[PDB]
C-alpha cells in the first residue's frame, strides 16, 4: 500500500539517508532519470519502489540488498521484486530479508507455507 | 460550562449585533387602503 | 443514591423507638439493648427539643457490644436537617492545627443555623431574543420573548442584561430562570422540561449554615475555599466573638434560627489530657453541641499522665458527663443479629448452619461470627448450589483462624516468631 | 463471504507493519470535571458576605 | 536482559476451578492452605459486596507472606487497583499520619470514566486582537480538507502570545481544558529562508474539527486532588495559583462526601463504574497505636476498600503502649474485626524445589550435588541465605569458565561469604567490637 511509503520517507528523512521514491504517485519523465540516477555511482542508500508499478519490469543493478516488509503472494509476484534487484550486471551476492512479526498473520504464513511446501495459500486460520 | 473556544463565520457574524430565533397560523395583516398607504407614504 | 456497598451499620436504621419510649424487642434492625436504646431515645429526644445545650453523656460498655450502633442509630433516628458529627480520637491531633483549636472546631462545626432569603424569578421558555448594537439614538435595544404554558409575554431588557445575555451564549428554544435580584441567568434545561405557571415568582430560600462555615468566612478573603482545603489555620477566637454576637442579634430579628446538633466522639479513651481539660470550659459555654463519648476500655492510664483513673478519663470530665452501660449480648439475640446480617447481606443460612454460627458466635465473639458470614457464601458459590451448608461453614472455620486459636499457636510456636527481645530462628536443625 | 475474509484481514495488515489503523493516540490532556465544589458554595459565601 | 529481584518467579497463586490449590504451580510450592483461603479473598474482591474487611496473615520470617500478598495483586489484573503500602511511610513531617492513613483508601478504590474531547488543528492565516479587559482573537486555521475560522477566549490567546505563534505556523488547540500546542512552522515556507532554526512539519491532514472518546481511568484520589488545590496551566495565573500554596493540605470530610455525591451523580449517568481495591500494609507492627485506634473507626465505613496486613511477631508490646501486650503487635480491639491467614515454614525438600525454580528462573545450570549442599545449607542456617549464594556461584563459574556450578564453588562461595550465624560467633569473640 501507498500509505506506508510517505511514513517511510518520513522515516529515512528522519535518519537522514539519502533516497529517492518510485511509485504510481510519479511521472515518466522523473522515473527513467531516478533509475539512471540509482544505477550510476552515487551516494544513494536507499532506493524506495512499490510492488506493482516500479517492482516489474525494470533493471536496476545497483542494490545488493532487497528488503521486504509485507508479502502477499510470494510464488511468484514477490520473487519478481528480488529479481529487479538480482540482474546480469551485479558481480555482488545479493543478500535479501523478510520482515516477519511473532504470534501475527504473517507469521502463521510462512509456517503454513513451509509445511505444505510453499504452492498456494488459501486461508489463514490458527 | 461556558465554552472557551466559539466557532464564527467572518461575513455573517459581527461582533455588534447577536441575534437568536427559533388550525392554520397566519401572520396578521391589515386590510386597510389608508394604513398600507401610510405606511408606505411615511 | 450515594453509592455504598456494605457498611457494619448498613442495616440498623434509626435505632427504633415506640411513642411510650419503650424499645422493641426488634425494631429497625435494632436487637437488644433494652435500656441503653431507651436513654439513648431519651437523649434523642433531648436534641430535639433543644432547650438544654452543651452536656455530656458517655456510653460504656465491653467490645462489639452496643456501643457505636447506639450511635449510628441516634443519627440516623435524627434525620437530615440536623448536624451530627462524628471524630475519632487520633483524628483530632494534627501537625497543622493545635489540639485545642482543632478540638473548638467540632463544636463549632455540630451547631448550625438556617438563613432565609426572598427573590423575584422570572423563568421560561425563550423563543425570541433580538440584540441591537449601540446606535445613537439609546444604548442598546433588545428584546427577549419568555414563554410560559399560563402566560407569555414580552421584556425589554436593561443594558447589563443584554450583557448578561451576550456574556454567555444563548440559544432560542431552552428553558432558563433569571434572577432579577442577583443579575444572573441559570439554565434549566431545553425545550427535558416544561413551563410550569406565571413567568415570575416570589420564593424563599433558605440556607443552612454551620457556625464554623460562617467563622471561616469572615477571617479570610475567601474562607469558602478553606472550608474545603482544610488550611483554616487557627482563626482568631476575636472573629468568633464578634460572629457569636451578630448570631444574637440575628437571632432577636429572626432572620435566622439555630439547630443544637449532636457531637459523637469515637476512642475517647485516646484523648490527650489538654483535650479533656478545655473540654470541661468547652461545655459550660452558650452554643455547644450535645455530646456523647464512648470508651471501650476502663480503669486504665490517661495519656500524658503517670497514674490511672478509672474508665480512662478524669474525674472532672466525669462529673459533666452522664454515663450509659451497655451488656453483653446472650446466646438468643446474636442469632438474631446474625439473621439480621444474613438478610442485609443476601445470604442464606440454614438453620443447622445458623445453630453452629451461633455456638462459634457466643464462645468466640459476634464480630467474627458476622465475618464468616460474607465468606461462606464464595465457598458455597464454587458448589454452585445457592444456600450455605455446614460444610462449607467448618471450611471456612478451619481455613480462617480466630484470635484464641492463634494466640494458642503462637504460644507453641513463639520459637519461629520473633520475639520482643528481637530473638528469632530461622533455621530448622541444629 | 470471500471478501469479507480480505477487507478483514486488509485492518491487521494495516497494524502490523505500522499503525495505520487511523494511528490516534490520545494527547493525554487532564479530566474535564467541572464541577469545581466551592463554586457551589460561592453564593452561600456571597450572602454571609 | 531480564533482571530479577526476589520476585518474578511468581505468576499468581496457580489455583484450579474448584478452588483446589496443586503441589506445584507458577513459582509455588507448599502452602497449600494460604493459597486456598487467599484465593477465597480473591473471589470475595472480585463479588464487590463487602466493604472495610481486613484480613492478616501471620507468620515466620521467610515463610513466603509478602511473596503470597504480591500474588493475590497478580490474580487481580492490572485493571484492579492495587496499592503496595509500608507502615514506617505513614509518618509523615508535613501531614499527619491520620490523614495520610485515610488517603490511601481513597487511592485504593479506583473510578474509569468515558469522555470525548474536541481537537481543533490547521495553519494559521490570520490574528487580529478585538481590542481594562484582555479582548478575543479570531483565529483563521487552515486545515488541509478544508478551512475554518474560530473565536477565542483571552486566557488562550495569552497562551498563544506567550508560544510567539506567527501566521503560517501550524499549532494545536485542546477545546476542553484550553491547552495549546505549535507543531511548527507550515511545509510552504520553508523556501522563505535558506538557512533557519525552526523545522518544518507538514500540514495536519483532515477535518480542523476532530473528536475521540477515552476510556482512561483515573484513581478517586487523583480526582480529588483535583477539587481540593488547582494544577498546572498554560497562563500565568494558573501558575501563580499552583505556586501559592504548594505544600499538601488535610482534605476536610465536606469536599471528600461532595466529591462522592457527584460520583454517584456520574455512576447515575452509566458514564462510570466504581470499582474496589486492595491496600497492601507491610510490618504492621510498626504502627503506632493512634493509627491503630483510626483503623478501628476507619473500617467501619462503607467506602472503605479491603485492606490486607503483614506482621511476623510474637506476643509483643504495641507500639507506643507502654504496659499493653498483645499478639503480632496488633491491639486486641483491631484483631476482632481481622481474619488470619496462617502460614507455615518449608521442609527440605521444598527448600530444594524453591532453589531449584529459583535457580531456572534465573537462567543458571545447577548440577545435583551442589544443588544438595545448597539444600543443606537452607537447612542449616537460612532459606534467604541459600538463595542469596546462587548469584556469586554463577560468577565463579564464568571466571572458571565452567557452565555449570559445582560443589567447589559452592563451597568457596561459602567460604567468601558468612551468614548471620557465623557473623555472631565472630561477633561474641573479638578484640574491639569487630
Ligand atoms: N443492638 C445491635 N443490633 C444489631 N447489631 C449490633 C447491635 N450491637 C452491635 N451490633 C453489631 O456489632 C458490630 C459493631 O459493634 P460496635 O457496636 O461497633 O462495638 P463497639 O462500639 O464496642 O466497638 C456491628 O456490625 C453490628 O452489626
Ligand atoms: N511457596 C513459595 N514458593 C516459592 N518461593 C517462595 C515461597 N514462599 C516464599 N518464597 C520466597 O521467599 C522469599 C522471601 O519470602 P518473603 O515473602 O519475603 O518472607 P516474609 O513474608 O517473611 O518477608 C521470596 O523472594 C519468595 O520468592
Ligand atoms: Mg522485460
Ligand atoms: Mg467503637
Ligand atoms: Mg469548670
Ligand atoms: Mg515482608
Amino acid at each position: 500500500m501507498t500509505k506506508v511509503l510517505d511514513v517511510l520517507e518520513q522515516f529515512l528523512n528522519y535518519h537522514g539517508y539519502l533516497y529517492m521514491r518510485l511509485d504510481g504517485a510519479t511521472k515518466i519523465e522523473d522515473r527513467q532519470i531516478l533509475t539512471e540516477r540509482f544505477n550510476t555511482d552515487s551516494r544513494i542508500t536507499v532506493f524506495i519502489l512499490s510492488s506493482r508499478s516500479g517492482g516489474l519490469g525494470i533493471n536496476l543493478t545497483g542494490a545488493d540488498t532487497v528488503i521486504f516488509y509485507d508479502s502477499d503472494w510470494n510464488p511468484a509476484m514477490d520473487k519478481q521484486c528480488q529479481d529487479r534487484c538480482h540482474r546480469i550486471g551485479q558481480t555482488r551476492d545479493v543478500h535479501i530479508y523478510r520482515f516477519v512479526s511473532e504470534h501475527t498473520i504473517e507469521s502463521n504464513i510462512l509456517k503454513k507455507a513451509n509445511q505444505k511446501r510453499q504452492l498456494d495459500n488459501v486461508v489463514i486460520q490458527e | 460550562m461556558k465554552a472557551l473556544v466559539e466557532e464564527i463565520d467572518k461575513k455573517t457574524y459581527n461582533p455588534d449585533i447577536y441575534f437568536t430565533s427559533l388550525s392554520r397560523p397566519v401572520k396578521r395583516i391589515n386590510y386597510s387602503l389608508a394604513d398600507l398607504e401610510a405606511r408606505l407614504y411615511t | 443514591k450515594s453509592l455504598s456497598l456494605i457498611a457494619a451499620h448498613s442495616h440498623i436504621t434509626g435505632l427504633g423507638l415506640d411513642e411510650n419510649l419503650q424499645p422493641r424487642p426488634t425494631s429497625e434492625g435494632m436487637v437488644g439493648q433494652l435500656q441503653a436504646r431507651r436513654a439513648a431515645g431519651v437523649i434523642l429526644k433531648m436534641v430535639q427539643n433543644g432547650t438544654i445545650a452543651g452536656r455530656a453523656v458517655l456510653v460504656a460498655g465491653p467490645p462489639s457490644t452496643g456501643k457505636t450502633a447506639l450511635a449510628m442509630g441516634v443519627s440516623q433516628s435524627l434525620g437530615k436537617d440536623v448536624p451530627f458529627t462524628a471524630i475519632a480520637g487520633s483524628e483530632i491531633f494534627s501537625l497543622e492545627l493545635s489540639k485545642t483549636e482543632a478540638l473548638t472546631q467540632a463544636f463549632r462545626k455540630s451547631i448550625g443555623i438556617k438563613i432565609k432569603e426572598e427573590t423575584e424569578l422570572i423563568e421560561g421558555e425563550v423563543v425570541e431574543i433580538q440584540i441591537d448594537r449601540s446606535i445613537t439614538g439609546g444604548h442598546k435595544q433588545g428584546k427577549l420573548t419568555i414563554k410560559t404554558t399560563d402566560m407569555e409575554t414580552i421584556y425589554e431588557l436593561g443594558n447589563k442584561m443584554i450583557d448578561g445575555l451576550t456574556k454567555e451564549k444563548v440559544l432560542a428554544g431552552d428553558v432558563i430562570s433569571i434572577d432579577k435580584a442577583s443579575g444572573k441567568i441559570t439554565k434549566l434545561g431545553r425545550s427535558v422540561q416544561c413551563p410550569e405557571g406565571e413567568l415570575q415568582k416570589r420564593k424563599t430560600v433558605v440556607h443552612t449554615v454551620s457556625l464554623h462555615e460562617i467563622d471561616v468566612i469572615n477571617s479570610r478573603t475567601q474562607g469558602f475555599l478553606a472550608l474545603f482545603t482544610g488550611d483554616t489555620g487557627e482563626i482568631r477566637s476575636e472573629v468568633r466573638d464578634q460572629i457569636n454576637t451578630k448570631v444574637a442579634e440575628w437571632k432577636e430579628e429572626g432572620k435566622a434560627e439555630i439547630v443544637p446538633g449532636v457531637l459523637f466522639i469515637d476512642e475517647v479513651h485516646m484523648l490527650d489530657i489538654e483535650c479533656f481539660s478545655f473540654i470541661n470550659r468547652a461545655l459550660e459555654d452558650e452554643f455547644a453541641p450535645i455530646v456523647m463519648m464512648a470508651t471501650n476500655r476502663g480503669v486504665s492510664k490517661t495519656r500524658g499522665t503517670n497514674y490511672k483513673s478509672p474508665h480512662g478519663l478524669p474525674l472532672d470530665l466525669l462529673d459533666r458527663s452522664i454515663i450509659i452501660t451497655t451488656k453483653s449480648y446472650n446466646e438468643q439475640e446474636i442469632k438474631t443479629i446474625l439473621s439480621i446480617r444474613a438478610q442485609e447481606e443476601e445470604v442464606e443460612l440454614s438453620s443447622d448452619a445458623l445453630d453452629l454460627l451461633t455456638k462459634t458466635g457466643v464462645e468466640t465473639s459476634l464480630r467474627y461470627s458476622s465475618n464468616l458470614i460474607s465468606v461462606a457464601q464464595q465457598i458455597a458459590m464454587k458448589r454452585k448450589n445457592n444456600t450455605v451448608e455446614v460444610e462449607d461453614v467448618k471450611r471456612a472455620y478451619l481455613l480462617f483462624l480466630d484470635s484464641a486459636r492463634s494466640v494458642k499457636y503462637v504460644q507453641e510456636n513463639e520459637s519461629q516468631y520473633i520475639d520482643d527481645q528481637g530473638n528469632v530462628q530461622i533455621s530448622i536443625a541444629k | 463471504n470471500f471478501m469479507s475474509i480480505v477487507n478483514c484481514l486488509m485492518q491487521l495488515r494495516k497494524v502490523c507493519n505500522h499503525p495505520n489503523l487511523f494511528e490516534v493516540r490520545p494527547i493525554l490532556t487532564s479530566f474535564v470535571l467541572e464541577h469545581c465544589v466551592a463554586s457551589d458554595y460561592k453564593d452561600v459565601e456571597r450572602t454571609l458576605l | 536482559v531480564t533482571r530479577t529481584a526476589a520476585h518474578t518467579h511468581i505468576k499468581g497463586l496457580g489455583l484450579d476451578e474448584s478452588g483446589v490449590a496443586k503441589r506445584v504451580e507458577g513459582g509455588f510450592v507448599g502452602q497449600i492452605e494460604a493459597r486456598e483461603a487467599c484465593g477465597v479473598i480473591v473471589d470475595l474482591i472480585k463479588a464487590k459486596k463487602m466493604s472495610g474487611r481486613a484480613i492478616l496473615l501471620a507468620g515466620g520470617p521467610s515463610t513466603g507472606k509478602t511473596a503470597l500478598a504480591l500474588a493475590i495483586s497478580q490474580e487481580l489484573g492490572p485493571k484492579v487497583p492495587f496499592c503496595p503500602l509500608v507502615g514506617s511511610e505513614l509518618y509523615s513531617v508535613e501531614v499527619k499520619k491520620t490523614e495520610t492513613l485515610m488517603e490511601n483508601f481513597r487511592r485504593a478504590i479506583g473510578l474509569r470514566i468515558k469522555e470525548t474531547k474536541e481537537v481543533y488543528e490547521g495553519e494559521v492565516t490570520e490574528l487580529t486582537p478585538e481590542d481594562k479587559t484582555i479582548s478575543h482573537v479570531i483565529v483563521g486555521l487552515k486545515s488541509a480538507k478544508g478551512t475554518k475560522t474560530l473565536r477565542l477566549d483571552p486566557t488562550i490567546y495569552e497562551s498563544i502570545q506567550r508560544e510567539k505563534v506567527s501566521i503560517g505556523d501550524v499549532i494545536y488547540i485542546e477545546a476542553n481544558t484550553g491547552a495549546v500546542k505549535r507543531v511548527g512552522r507550515s511545509d510552504a515556507y520553508a523556501t522563505e529562508f535558506d538557512l533557519e532554526t525552526e523545522e518544518y512539519v507538514p500540514l495536519p491532514k483532515g477535518e480542523v474539527h476532530k473528536k475521540k472518546e477515552i476510556v482512561q481511568d483515573v484513581t478517586l484520589h487523583d480526582l480529588d486532588v483535583a477539587n481540593a488545590r488547582p494544577q498546572g496551566g498554560q497562563d500565568v495565573i494558573s501558575m501563580m495559583g499552583q505556586l501559592l500554596k504548594p505544600k499538601k493540605t488535610e482534605i476536610t470530610e465536606k469536599l471528600r462526601q461532595e466529591v462522592n455525591k457527584v460520583v454517584a451523580k456520574y455512576i447515575d449517568q452509566g458514564v462510570a463504574e466504581l470499582i474496589p481495591g486492595v491496600l497492601f500494609i507491610d510490618e504492621v507492627n510498626m504502627l503506632d497505636i493512634e493509627i491503630f485506634t483510626y483503623l478501628n473507626k476507619a473500617l467501619e465505613s462503607n467506602i472503605a476498600p479491603v485492606v490486607v496486613l503483614a506482621s511476623n511477631r510474637g506476643m509483643t508490646t504495641v507500639r507506643g503502649t507502654e504496659d499493653v501486650i498483645s499478639p503480632h503487635g496488633v491491639p486486641p480491639d483491631l484483631i476482632d474485626r481481622l481474619l488470619i491467614v496462617r502460614t507455615l515454614p518449608y521442609d527440605k525438600d521444598e527448600i530444594r524445589t524453591i532453589i531449584e525454580r529459583r535457580a531456572t528462573v534465573e537462567r543458571l545450570q545447577v548440577e545435583s550435588s551442589a544443588l544438595d549442599l545448597l539444600a543443606t545449607m537452607g537447612t542449616e542456617t537460612s532459606l534467604r541465605y541459600a538463595l542469596q549464594l546462587l548469584a556469586p556461584c554463577g560468577i565463579l563459574a564464568q571466571t572458571s569458565n565452567r557452565k555449570e556450578i559445582v560443589v567447589n564453588d559452592v563451597n568457596e562461595a561459602k567460604l567468601l561469604f558468612l551468614d548471620a550465624k557465623r557473623s555472631t560467633k565472630i561477633l561474641e569473640t573479638s578484640a574491639n567490637y569487630l
